[PDB]
């Protein structure tokens, strides 16, 4: 269960210079597509498409690698093998761990401030510690969904393999109006849905 | 068009960190090599149970990057960088219940060059326990994010700031939390 | 993760087909190749497949990568004198550090006998430009299904076949060199161990 | 392309040996191989940028080593008489190493003792006149007894040129003394040209066997000359008649 490389090409305020390299391996349908990024500070000079099968100059800073490169099959062979040898491989070995981590969502539904109940306020339904991305959260008044006055956050990501998302309503509670936040999302096999009650 | 992106991100500069080699699947980073220690380290345990990844590979594709750094610095006729000041973001994991362990996250983001200064201040005082954070995460713009973590406990007399230094500030960014 | 390959030294006529068989077995992703190695030299690429389905063509060879029965069998249509070499079968697999690791199979010889178009047997006698006392036989000009064979007597010694091609005429002949330190030792006598045409021309 | 030096090699048991390999411009990537009749194909090691990516399974005293030019140097220390083997070294331009450029290799002899190792004597047999009268072709022979070992290299050169067209060597020595391990060997080639050429007196065939024995660095006890490296030579002129 080993995790194969492809060795970049070998090219050839205090002072500081940058290089930095991607290596993007695209699954979909059982195919892959790999994506040989060279860049220089910020600046991606010369790539390697697998969809093109050649390197390609992004900028005028990398036609001698894309010339180089180009004049070379042995290095266009071993980088064309690239998709179905190592994007293959690493992307192969993740069984339901990476392909299919599951976390679920937690869901708090909370207004944004305090006071009586009939002036505007905004209802905050804070989905969190979710696992992966996709998520759909609607709002509710009644029973029936509301469209509108609904801002959102749209994802954010915590960097330690969750997400959340906080959805909020504009709302004008009357008393007994009952208001629901239904989150869906694929490690829930029904949808999870938090009420809040006007008081 | 994908389902899943898994892509090995790298960089190599004059500036501490001097490099990095990493690797993300769909955004998310899964792991990285120690280039001092010469060693994998794994994002969560589940990881390296289950995977491996032999650190030579990480340590090569540096060494080329290196070579590359300077072959560029030549060709460039030593091109520096503009220094993109960062965008930085507090905000808590958990939503926030007075006496309950949360975790604040400080979101440094869409910088360049990856050298900054990170430090957590709880009421104007540094932090030194409690605290975490992620690599020089890459962008798909080639700019630079990070994630800094706090594990606090909320009390509604104690306030945070994420105390932020780089270059492409005139002086250092404090993002204020309540 | 071994290359298994055709046992033995191959001998085709010239213009024949040839298979030289080779089967993989191996950890899911290898790529196959076909190395050749000419009389003299180091090994040399002449064919490549990277995934199964892809086929290898180079000097008229061919050989798919064949997932479904493990293998890469090498073929020609019709075989020139020139593709008398020895032929390796290898796979490639994944060591490390972005790094591939060639595994050869056990080599195959493979000698193409040319078909000799007029041929005019006959053994002959060459003195040595420095002593007229030494000479050699020479079994030439003779058909490729004459098989040339070793000495049966001690002190004698006779070469394999040779052939030679003069290049300007578009002349191939083969060739047989036999000597001994005398007495008993004659020309007629050379190639006795050997089964030598009817046509065969010995003057005296 | 891949160069390797030196060609051929003739040491005793227990010695030690270094092979160099110049790889071509500019792969990084170079491969060593020992090639056996007995066991074929061997793999030694690998480099890449200095370092030894990959090891086969050889015990420690076959060692190896890479440059900064990517030049790699091979040692293989207490020489056994198993040892002997062409040394092959491969270059490779794409940094995974699998496309490899195969060096011409180092042939590698391990003997007990340097006491039989012979220079070869090499004689012409000019053509038979039978021949040229009932062909109109002229075969030259060319004979190099007595030599050991193996490491000769025969060529025909007519007028100060190196002749290719015509001519074939045997593929493979002979034993003079086949039931023995340190036998002598034997090789003949034939050098064809036609009849008009033979009959000028002002064309001159040379037949040049190189052989290679020991160097300026080895021990020599024995009377007879040292079997050095050395051109070993016969020749004949055109005959008018
Ligand atoms: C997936 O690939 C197959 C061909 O192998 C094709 O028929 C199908 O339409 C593709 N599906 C999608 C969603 O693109
Ligand atoms: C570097 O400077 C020289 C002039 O000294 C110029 O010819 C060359 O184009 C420059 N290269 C770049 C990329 O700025
Ligand atoms: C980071 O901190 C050190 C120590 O104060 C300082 O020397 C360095 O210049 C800092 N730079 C920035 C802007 O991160
Ligand atoms: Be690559
Ligand atoms: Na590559």
């Amino acid at each position: 269960q080993a995790f194969w490389i492809d060795l970049f090409e070998t090219i050839g305020s205090p002072e500081n210079y940058l290089f930095q390299g991607r290596q993007e391996c695209y699954a979909f349908n059982g195919t892959q597509r790999f994506l040989e990024r060279y860049i220089y500070n910020r600046e991606e000079f010369v790539r390697f498409d697998s969809d093109v099968g050649e390197f390609r100059a992004v900028t005028e800073l990398g036609r001698p690698d894309e010339e180089y490169w180009n004049s070379q099959k042995d290095i266009l062979e071993e980088e064309r093998a690239v998709p179905d040898r190592m994007c293959r491989h690493n992307y192969e070995l993740g069984g339901p761990m990476t392909l299919q981590r599951r976390v679920q969502p937690r869901v708090n539904v909370s207004p944004s401030k305090k006071g009586p109940l009939q002036h505007h306020n905004l209802l905050v339904c804070h989905v969190t510690d979710f696992y992966p991305g996709s998520i759909q959260v609607r709002w509710f008044l009644n029973g029936q969904e509301e469209t509108a006055g609904v801002v959102s956050t749209n994802l954010i990501r915590n960097g330690d393999w969750t997400f959340q998302i906080l959805v909020m309503l504009e709302m004008t509670p009357q008393q007994g109006d009952v208001y629901t936040c239904q989150v869906e999302h694929t490690s829930l096999d029904s949808p999870v849905t938090v009420e809040w009650k006007a008081q | 068009k994908a389902d899943h992106v898994s892509t090995y991100a790298a960089f190599v500069q004059t500036h501490r960190p001097t490099g990095e080699f990493m690797f993300e699947f769909d955004e998310d980073e899964m792991f990285y090599v120690d280039l001092d220690k010469k060693e994998t380290v794994w994002h969560l345990e589940e990881f390296g149970q289950a995977f491996s990844f032999e650190a030579q590979g990480g340590l090569a594709n540096i060494a080329i990057l290196n070579n590359n750094l300077n072959t560029l610095i030549q060709r460039s006729n030593h091109t520096q960088a503009t220094n993109d000041p960062p965008e930085v973001t507090v905000f808590p994991k958990e939503p926030v219940e007075l006496g309950q362990p949360n975790t604040l996250i400080c979101h440094i983001d869409k910088f360049f060059p990856p050298v900054l200064n990170v430090t957590w201040l709880c009421n104007g005082e540094l932090v030194t326990e409690g605290v975490a954070e992620s690599l020089f995460l890459p962008r798909t713009d080639y700019s630079f994010h990070k994630f800094h973590y706090l594990t606090f406990v909320p009390s509604a007399e104690d306030f945070y700031d994420c105390r932020v230094e780089h270059w492409g500030l005139d002086q250092p960014l404090l993002k204020h939390w309540e | 993760n071994s290359v298994t390959q055709m046992e033995g030294p191959v001998t085709l006529s010239e213009e024949a087909f040839l298979t030289i068989n080779c089967t993989y077995t191996a950890t899911g992703y290898p790529s196959l190749f076909w190395y050749v190695q000419y009389p003299g030299e180091g090994l040399q690429l002449l064919l490549k497949a990277t995934k199964a389905d892809d086929k290898g063509s180079n000097k008229g060879f061919e050989a798919t990568y064949r997932k479904e029965t493990t293998s890469f069998h090498l073929e020609k249509g019709s075989v020139q004198v020139s593709d008398s070499a020895v032929y390796f079968c290898a796979l490639s697999l994944y060591s490390g550090a972005g790094s591939y690791q060639l595994t050869f199979g056990k080599g195959t010889k493979l000698s193409v006998i040319p078909n000799i178009q007029n041929p005019d047997p006959a053994v002959y006698q060459l003195r040595d430009s420095k002593s007229s006392d030494k000479s050699v036989c020479l079994f030439t000009d003779f058909d490729s299904q004459t098989n040339v064979s070793q000495s049966k007597d001690s002190d004698v010694y006779i070469t394999d076949k040779c052939v030679l091609d003069m290049r300007s005429m578009d002349f191939k002949s083969n060739s047989a060199v036999a000597w001994s330190n005398k007495s008993d030792f004659a020309c007629a006598n050379a190639f006795n161990n050997s089964i030598i045409p009817e046509d065969t021309f010995f003057p005296s | 392309g891949v160069t390797q030096t030196p060609r051929y090699l003739i040491k005793t048991r227990g010695q030690q040996v270094t092979l160099s390999c110049s790889p071509i411009s500019g792969h990084r990537s170079v491969s060593w191989y020992q090639q056996t009749p007995g066991q074929g194909l061997q793999f030694l090691f690998e480099y890449f940028s200095e370092t030894q990516r990959n090891k086969g399974n050889f015990p420690g005293r076959f060692s190896g080593r890479q440059f900064s030019n990517s030049r790699s140097e091979m040692n293989v220390s207490t020489l056994e008489l198993g040892d002997s083997a062409l040394y092959l070294c491969a270059s490779s331009l794409a940094q995974g190493g699998e496309t490899q450029y195969f060096g011409p290799g180092t042939r590698l002899l391990v003997l007990e003792d340097l006491k039989n190792v012979f220079p070869p004597e090499v004689a012409v047999f000019e053509p038979s006149e039978a021949e040229i009268s009932h062909t109109q072709k002229a075969t030259l022979v060319c004979l190099a007894t007595g030599f050991y070992p193996d490491h000769v290299e025969l060529s025909w050169w007519v007028n100060g040129k190196e002749v290719h067209s015509g001519v074939c060597t045997d593929p493979q020595p002979l034993k003079e003394q086949p039931a023995l391990n340190d036998s002598r060997y034997s090789l003949s080639s034939r050098l064809r040209v036609s009849a008009t050429f033979w009959q000028n007196p002002r064309n001159h065939f040379r037949c040049q066997v190189q052989f290679y024995g020991l160097s300026e660095n080895d021990e020599w006890t024995q009377d007879r000359a040292k079997p050095v490296t050395q051109i070993v030579s016969a020749e004949a002129w055109g005959r008018a008649d």
